[PDB]
DNA sequence: CTCTCTCGATG
RNA sequence: AUCGAGAGA
């Protein structure tokens, strides 16, 4: 179902319905999951991190806009595809302290 | 013929994440193309924390659709993850 | 000795639940309050009481068992004093204690004058009566 | 919690003697002795042996809840015998078949092999 | 206990019901609200001269509170009061004014039926005084035509919360027809003497409740009384000021709208009047509506100290009339036991 | 977690035995059963005790901290 | 609390371990088992009252 | 509480005393057997913490007392622990004499095998 | 063990039989203000503070946290935290006790800076649960 | 229930346009009293036309689907007795996966169409571990 | 006092003022280290 | 019109 | 404390 959102809705959501008058909004980008810290330096997020700090799990949405930029942060649900974990094996998670 | 079984459940329909997401994202979505119209005829300075607190809140309380009360998604669409037991 | 009647006997796959007795004991002998209704706290982890509910209520006067009644909903929990007017009745009284001045704008009172017990949220409920347009008048005389 | 110590099972606390011997009101001659510290393993046993003795009318042991490691022990003996004396008698009977026993397992296990 | 008095204890034996007569009403109050300001004003941890008064009762733990002192544990709650712009309707009493209407036709203020009638003589001969209105109210509700002045009695209707004409009415001029209703025709349905009045169902002036009812941590009730006295101010600046004719009536809608919430915010009316965190606030109406309302929740069983509650088990050594009780709860629990020369010594071992 | 050290029911060491068990199940290609045994755990209790068990300390050591 | 012996007064025996030990004959009119079932116990605090428990 | 129930030398266990009973300060050599445990994983291979890694403190002064049970066939005895590559396990054990109806890790037997009258003869038993 | 209840081996308790443990995170933060007023971790002492515990706080560290290892049990302090609002008594309270019921061992303690940079801490505290009577299986 | 799954939701279009491109007459076209027998063609929820010999176009479907060519979560009710023909491209509709019973074996009856073979081939590719369920599916 | 870092095997001794994060790593998420006044246990 | 623990987000 | 959520018999 979340796939599904990402891979297809998500864009059908941006384009099929918004146009102002002008300003056309193009492709959708989702990130991996990154934390923009106090500190300024935006890094990678991982899920143990993300639980231990009280972060979100988010990534960030990115939209191509005509006559790119930020328009917020989408929570990704776990083991999906821009999780870090759908990839990761066993060693990999064991690294990561994520239960396999 | 005789009258239409309403608990057949092959004429329902389970909404999981995705369909959820997907309208939360359409209304936030318009909020925020709204809001920019409103700076485009006040006259790139795009409020971003509209999707992301919106989401966020209705991840976080489980009260769907942003905050109006009005909502009777109030059911708790969102609870917190069962950690007692692998099989909870 | 040998048991009569022999005793299925064998092993079974058994779990061990969350509920505790250690985190389910509670006990309290005069602990903290709330503030609007001066009434026991809601809840083991704040030291509070225990409801003792309308059903127990009908089944001590089924019992026959007033003054216990009375305990309960008293001395037990809120027990409050207030002073009423011998004229209208109400809670207007400014009760200047320590100087014995008993006074009542509104009726010139400062010598018919009473005091009785009551519950902390009945008082609460004559006053928020008395703010929704209502006069509960409390006379002590049939 | 409220778990009382394991050694209260059989440390006697403050105060506590040991034996506590009573004159039973019911019938005549009888006692009802309170064993403190103690279970069935020696009530069941004395009891057992206080049937032996053809003087004893009554002798029966208690223990009044599982919480507390204690019971009591009525004794009811014909007249012109203490009752005290036949739980003496008892107590040495055990004593004496114990150590006999004792000494025939020794003497049986210096005969083994492996 | 609590502190000495002076007056004797007195048990209550009759409690008598009735309205709040304005008159009464500001007679009893002790502080007139004009500033809808809370607490602190102009960086000031104090009370301004409006709304929460010291006079109505002290809120900083002091030894002081309006000249009476007592603190505020002896304190219960010194009334306050505010007067309306313009009289306003008392909403649970809606339907019952709107029934006075129609058993009194308008300018005059009079029964349509008398002793000439024949069935108004059988009405007004019910003793009880809800049967009384309700056999006088269906047989007086039919009548246009009019003791003289035959003017033709208008179909009333209820409509938000005015009511409205067919041959508007204000607030105003049902306050001129009930205060010319008399004392004779008062005890025809229902209504007392000097307790219950028509005249006084009509809002002209409402009493404050005092900070023990809407205590801080502020609650509810003081934004509802704040936004009271907005209208209330945006009201009157309305009408001293520049008036026009379409402006004014707004506000007083606003008032009767923001009064008429105050007290009850579950009506058939759409608007529930929210708040500023989204909440649909809480009215007094629900304070006392159960089963966690007042009365059902605070009255007929409250929470009580000396008790205990724990899981049970089974004792096939205890008595029937026995009862295992933990260690910790036994020391937990307590009893008062008065010395006495029976249990002086067993009293001072357990000391 | 861990092979338990004794036997809950009776008493009878086990935790001695474990690594004794995984040895007669790999290395000498025997049941459960007769490895059981051959270890000298006759009663149900104690055969119990190991066959029941779950090694997860071995997948707690995978970790860093 | 459904009828008026759900409210008894029982003697209190000062017992170890945390569970309300309740005789088995009287589980029948509170109507309850030991499957985690829990029950309140109330104290009074003078004597009239205590009277009134132990009398009625 | 795996350590209290690793079974030791209960030998001249009659000759050693117990701790309340002792006029010493909390435990001496009269009432108690002290022995450490000091184990570090070395080898990148998982290292096995055993019962035969405790090792003996205290003044035995003679008595047969205090030494671990080792009825394994490599000379192990009970599994205690095991430690990754990093991990340390730096403890001290203070032994005493103690009843098993105190707590079962002073259980000097097992399970004790019981029967009388294998017909039933004395009919105790309605099958 | 009549009405749905149990008899359970002690001894077999005392071997391990269905033990647990439990662990209990308490979660606190530093507030932050525009006037850049921040609460901060310490350890208060009763001459500086108001309120206070009735608990005692000599567990806690300079830090106003407690060192895992640490046995903990009634209504001990675990996090030390003030909140500031020359004078006598310039600081409130907003020390976290440990739970007035509970009791334990602090299990580990975890200290983080916040998203917005605010630094919040994390103390797990660890208790071994023995089958008891009344509990429930 | 374990083996239950959820519609995710695809595209009807293509459906749509097959079904016109494989003797579906137009609902605009369509003549009631000259073609009584004719199913009624339903795709989530919108009818688009009649069609005549019906059964050749639901195993024409049902084959897609079973090749792939048609997305197996894609539902397919064939209601002979209604003469109706409704697809589901749906999404939410709660699905579960079941053996094909086919009567295609010469020497033989009514079977299954997966075999021992098959099988053999799964258990080979837990033993290894490229025989997987969506082979199965496909 | 000391700490010490969550993902690597590092003994920082930073006290207040300092915090995160941490010395040749890169994150924020530091334990504290263990107590050195010892705690026994009644081994049953 | 419908006795408890609890969690977790909100002001 | 005010509203939702899980659970106990
Ligand atoms: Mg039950
Ligand atoms: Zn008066
Ligand atoms: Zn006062
Ligand atoms: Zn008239
Ligand atoms: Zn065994
Ligand atoms: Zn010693
Ligand atoms: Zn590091």
């Amino acid at each position: 179902s979340f796939n599904q959102f990402v891979d297809y809705t998500l864009q059908d959501i941006i384009c099929e319905d918004s146009t102002l008058i002008e300003i056309s909004f193009g492709k959708i980008y989702v990130t991996k999951p990154m934390v923009n810290e106090s500190d300024g330096v935006t890094h990678a997020l991982y899920p143990q991190e993300a639980r231990l700090r009280n972060l979100t799990y988010s990534s960030g949405l990115f939209v191509d806009v005509k006559k790119k930029v930020f328009i917020g942060r989408l929570p990704i649900m776990l083991r999906s595809k821009n999780c870090y974990l759908s990839e990761a094996t066993e060693s990999d998670l064991y690294k990561l302290k994520e239960c396999p | 013929k005789d009258q239409d079984d309403r608990d057949h459940f092959g004429k329902k329909r389970l909404d999981l994440a995705g369909p959820l997401l997907a309208q939360l994202f359409k209304t936030l979505f318009k909020k925020l193309t709204k809001d920019i119209f409103r700076y485009m005829q006040r006259t790139l300075a795009i409020n971003a924390k509209t999707i992301t607190s919106g989401l966020k809140y209705a991840l976080a309380t489980g009260n769907w659709g942003e905050q109006k009360k009005a909502m009777s998604s109030r059911a708790g669409v969102s609870q917190v993850l069962n950690r007692y037991t692998y099989s909870s | 000795k040998k048991l009569m009647a022999q005793i299925f006997f064998g092993p079974t796959y058994y779990q061990r639940l969350r509920h505790m007795v250690d985190d389910k004991i509670h006990a309290r002998a005069r602990g903290p309050m709330q503030v609007l209704t001066r009434q026991p706290v809601e809840g083991r982890s704040r030291d509070g009481g225990l409801r003792f509910g309308e059903m127990e209520r009908d089944c001590m006067i089924a019992h026959g068992a007033a003054s216990f009644l009375k305990e309960r909903l008293m001395e037990a929990s809120d027990a409050f004093r207030v002073h009423i007017c011998g004229i209208c009745g109400l809670m207007t009284v400014i009760a200047k204690l320590n100087h014995n001045q008993f006074e009542c704008k509104g009726c010139d009172n400062k010598i018919d004058i009473y005091q009785i017990h009551i519950p902390y949220a009945a008082k609460l409920l004559f006053q928020e009566l008395m703010a929704m347009n209502i006069t509960p008048r409390l006379y002590t005389d049939r | 919690m409220n778990a009382p110590d394991r050694f209260e099972l059989f440390l006697l606390g403050e105060g506590e003697s040991k034996l506590k011997i009573d004159p039973d009101t019911k019938a005549p001659n009888a006692v009802v002795i309170t064993f403190e510290k103690e279970d069935h393993t020696l009530g069941n046993l004395i009891r057992a042996e206080l049937l032996n003795d053809r003087k004893v009318l009554f002798a029966a042991y208690k223990v009044e809840h599982p919480f507390f490691a204690r019971f009591k022990l009525r004794i009811q003996t014909t007249e012109g015998y203490d009752p005290k004396d036949a739980l003496k008698n008892a107590c040495n009977s055990i004593i004496n078949k114990l150590g006999a026993l004792k000494t025939n397992f020794e003497t049986e296990w210096n005969l083994q092999t492996l | 206990g609590q502190q000495y008095s002076s007056a004797p204890l007195r048990t209550v034996k009759e409690v008598q019901f009735g309205l709040f007569s304005p008159e009464e009403v500001r007679a009893i109050s002790v502080a007139k609200i004009r500033f809808p300001e809370t607490m602190d004003e102009t960086q000031t941890r104090a009370k301004i001269g409006g709304l929460n008064d010291p006079r109505l009762g002290s809120i900083d733990r002091n030894l002081k509170c309006q000249t009476c002192q007592e603190g505020m544990n002896e304190c219960p709650g010194h009334f306050g009061h505010i007067d309306l712009a313009k009289p306003v309707f008392h909403v649970g009493f809606i339907a019952k004014i709107k029934k006075v209407c129609e058993c009194v036709c308008m300018h005059c203020g009079k029964l349509l039926l008398d002793e000439h009638n024949e069935l108004m003589r059988q009405a007004l001969a019910i003793k009880d005084s809800k049967k009384r209105f309700a056999a006088i109210w269906t047989l007086c509700k039919t009548k246009m035509v009019c003791g003289g002045c035959g003017n033709t009695q208008p179909t009333i209707r209820k409509d938000g919360l005015k009511l409205v004409g067919s041959w508007v009415l204000s607030t105003e001029e049902i306050l001129n027809i009930f205060k010319h209703i008399s004392v004779k025709d008062f005890t025809s349905l229902g209504f007392n003497e000097v307790f219950s009045r028509p005249e006084w169902m009509i809002l002209t002036c409402l009493p404050v409740p005092p900070p023990p009812v809407r205590p801080s941590i502020e609650d509810d009730l003081t934004f509802k009384l704040a936004d009271i006295l907005k209208a209330n101010i945006s009201l009157e600046t309305l009408e001293h000021n520049g008036a026009p004719h379409h402006a004014i009536e707004e506000a007083e809608s606003l008032l009767q709208f923001h009064v008429a919430t105050y007290m009850d915010n579950d009506i058939a009316g759409q608007p529930q009047a929210l708040q500023k965190s989204g909440r649909p606030v809480k009215s007094i109406r629900a304070r006392l509506k159960g089963k966690e309302g007042r009365i059902r929740g605070n009255l007929m069983g409250k929470r009580v100290d000396f008790s205990a509650r724990t899981v049970i088990s089974g004792d096939p050594n205890l008595e029937l009339d026995q009862v295992g009780v933990p260690k910790s709860i036994a020391k937990t629990l307590t009893y008062p036991e008065v010395v006495t020369p029976y249990n002086i010594d067993r009293l001072t071992q357990l000391v | 977690m861990i092979v338990p050290v004794r036997c809950f029911s009776c008493g009878k060491v086990v935790g001695d035995k474990w690594e004794s068990y995984l040895n007669l199940l790999q290395e000498d290609e025997l049941d459960e059963g007769t490895a059981l045994s051959r270890l000298g755990l006759k009663r149900y209790c104690c055969r119990r005790m190991i066959l029941t068990h779950v090694d997860l300390i071995e997948k707690f050591l995978r970790y860093n901290p | 609390s459904l009828h008026k012996m759900s409210m008894m007064a029982h003697r209190v025996k000062v017992i170890p371990y945390s569970t309300f030990r309740l005789n088995l004959s009287v589980t029948s009119p509170y109507n309850a088992d030991f499957d985690g079932d829990e029950m309140n116990l109330h104290v009074p605090q003078s004597e009239e009252t205590r009277a009134e428990l132990s009398q009625l | 509480h795996r350590l209290g129930l690793i079974p030791l030398q209960s030998m001249d266990i009659e000759q050693l005393e117990y701790s309340r009973d002792c006029f010493c300060e909390d435990h001496c050599d009269k009432c108690s057997v002290v022995l450490t445990l000091q184990a570090f994983g070395e080898s990148e291979s998982t290292t096995n913490v055993y019962s035969k890694d405790l090792v003996i403190v205290s003044n035995l002064m003679g008595r047969n007392i205090g030494h671990p049970i080792i009825q394994d066939k490599e000379g192990n005895g009970v599994l205690i622990c095991k430690l990754r590559k990093g991990q340390e396990l730096k403890l001290t054990c203070v032994a005493k004499k103690g009843i098993a109806k105190e707590h079962a890790k002073w259980g000097p037997a097992a399970a004790i095998e019981f029967e009388y009258d294998p017909w039933n003869k004395l009919k105790h038993t309605d099958y | 063990n009549q009405e749905d209840s149990m008899i359970m081996n002690q001894s077999s308790i005392d071997r391990g039989l269905f033990r647990s443990l439990f662990f209990r995170s308490y979660m606190d933060q530093e507030k932050k203000y525009g006037m850049s007023i921040t609460e901060t971790f310490e350890k208060p002492q009763r001459t500086n503070t108001l309120r206070m515990k009735h608990g005692t706080y000599d567990k806690l560290d300079d830090d106003g946290l407690i060192a895992p290892g640490v046995r903990v049990s009634g209504e001990d302090v675990i996090i030390g935290k003030t909140t500031p609002i020359t004078a006598y008594h310039s600081k409130r309270d907003a020390s976290t006790p440990l739970r007035s019921t509970e009791n334990g061992i602090v299990d580990q303690v975890l200290v983080t800076t916040n998203q917005d940079g605010l630094k919040f801490v994390k103390v797990r505290v660890r208790t071994t649960k023995i089958p008891q009577i009344g509990d429930k299986f | 229930s374990l083996m239950s799954c959820i519609s995710v939701g695809t595209d009807p279009m293509p459906i749509i346009t097959f079904l016109s491109e494989w003797g579906m007459e137009p609902l605009e076209d369509y003549v009631p009293h000259q073609s009584p027998d004719a199913t009624r063609v339903f795709v989530n929820g919108v009818w688009h036309g009649v069609h005549r010999n019906p059964a050749r176009l639901m195993e024409t479907l049902r084959t897609l689907r079973r090749k792939g060519d048609i997305n197996p979560e894609v539902s397919m009710i064939r209601d002979i007795r209604e003469k109706e023909l409704k697809i589901f491209t749906d999404a939410g509709r709660v699905y579960r996966p079941l053996f094909i019973v086919e009567d295609d074996e010469s020497l033989g009856h009514k079977e299954l169409k997966v075999r021992k073979g098959h099988i053999a081939k799964l258990m080979a590719t837990e033993y290894q571990d490229e025989y997987t369920w969506s082979s199965l599916l496909n | 006092l000391k700490y010490i870092c969550a993902e690597c095997s590092s003994k920082l001794s930073l006290s207040r003022t300092d915090a995160v994060r941490c010395k040749d790593c890169g994150h924020r998420i530091l334990l504290k280290a263990r107590t050195k006044r010892l705690v026994q246990f009644e081994a049953r």
